[PDB]
């Protein structure tokens, strides 16, 4: 570990000054290392690791769907053939894309997972979990391609279950695990309607709980309600 | 592209 | 060389692909790598070199700038020591901006600028040249500091000389050369003066010559101008 | 800061 040396509080610091300075690989690097410090996550931590990587991982999607629309249009009929180029920078990109998601899916596996009884850090790593298994399958071709798809729905349901027995239905975790795990359905199952009738009911049942909220966690709930809406509004 | 978080 | 087994002309056409994806680190050792095949660059070439190491360093530079502003509060009279976490990331940002100017000046040396005979490519080089001890300059605290700020200065003033003798005055490259050397006068050497005398004259000879384009020549050399008003509004 | 490219 790169990191080894390294306090784990001077870690966290520096993750933190990563962040202010949109340094996005240096945080997830300083993270990582106070991961492997082997010591649980507070609420903080979780999401400072979660912030890192969601942000190295959307660049390198977004440069993923960029080279793989030229690559396809590179392919049409009637294109001028333009070598190897474009399919060899795509996977390029896709490798090392994919090698960020084993580094995570490995972090959530050793052994963040395992230690964690609380609901609100299981259900957050399990939800972890099933997005990088879904960015692994956004990219996925081969003889394990739907074997990769059911890590992550089995990760997503995973989270899911205890969700719904143990958070309040306006839990921003339980929310943005329910955002995603309707993304899933609609991007990489192919199942638009289970993607609408979570997204729907998501939204219908954390509506009626707002009465419960504080005015700054009301704030947190209905960010993450109108996410759900938003999608909604996409696809119907 | 769909919301996610 | 890691690139030293792809052809030229794959790393050209990587390197486009890599701007159009936002992948400008990539973009950058693309270039490096078709500079060090030796062979002098075209125009478009030059440009791709420039704009990849231009966006890398830049985004290094607002992280050093936020950093070295985040470090100067630690260090006021009555703020909580923080421990040399920030200090540290500073250095380490800062050590790698200069790992990259340090990178490009020698791209430049060997041996771009001594293969160079044409105006179009040798004002070119040297404003680079000097933009990258303006950088070098910008963190500089050391012995050299006066030196590098100095090897900035001598290698603007060359493009200067050679673009007044071999260039019109609507010349982007003599445009821009006089933009940043102006920056020059105005940040780092602590001549306003002599930085708004520069941009003045620079857009006022400029305006004389206009008459003499095409609309897009025109449109190419009133883009430049207007930064130059910019930065005199800027500082007036 | 000033414009410069
Ligand atoms: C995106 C958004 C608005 O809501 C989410 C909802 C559900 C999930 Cl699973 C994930 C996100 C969010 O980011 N929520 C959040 C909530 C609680 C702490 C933090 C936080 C603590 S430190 C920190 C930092 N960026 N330095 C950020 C952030
Ligand atoms: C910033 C701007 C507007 O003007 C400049 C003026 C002076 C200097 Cl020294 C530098 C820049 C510019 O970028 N000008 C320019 C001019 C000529 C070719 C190109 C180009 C060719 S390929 C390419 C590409 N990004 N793939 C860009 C770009």
């Amino acid at each position: 570990g790169a990191m080894g040396s390294m306090e784990r509080a001077s870690l966290i610091q520096k993750a933190k000054l990563a962040e202010q300075a949109e340094r996005y690989e240096d945080m997830a690097a300083f993270m990582k290392g106070a991961v492997e410090k082997g010591e649980e996550l507070s609420c903080e931590e979780r999401n400072l690791l979660s912030v890192a990587y969601k942000n190295v991982v959307g660049g390198q999607r977004a440069a993923w769907r960029v080279l793989s629309s030229i690559e396809q249009k590179s392919n049409e009929e009637g294109s001028e053939e333009k070598g190897p180029e474009v399919r060899e920078y795509r996977e390029k990109v896709e490798t090392e894309l994919q090698g960020v998601c084993d580094t995570v899916l490995g972090l959530l596996d050793s052994h963040l997972i395992k230690e964690a009884g609380d609901a609100e850090s299981r259900v957050f790593y399990l939800k972890m979990k099933g997005d990088y298994y879904r960015y692994l399958a956004e990219v996925a071709t081969g003889d394990d391609k739907k074997r990769i798809i059911d890590s992550a729905r089995s990760a997503y349901q995973e989270a899911m279950d205890i969700s719904k027995k143990e958070m309040p239905p306006t839990n921003p975790i339980r929310l943005g695990l329910a955002l995603n795990f309707s993304v899933f359905h609609y991007e990489i199952a192919n199942s638009p309607e289970e993607a609408i009738s979570l997204a729907k009911t998501t939204f219908d049942e954390a509506m009626a709980d707002l009465h419960t909220l504080s005015e700054d966690s009301y704030k947190d709930s209905t960010l993450i309600m109108q996410l759900l809406r938003d999608n909604l509004t996409l696809w119907t | 592209f769909p919301a996610t978080v």
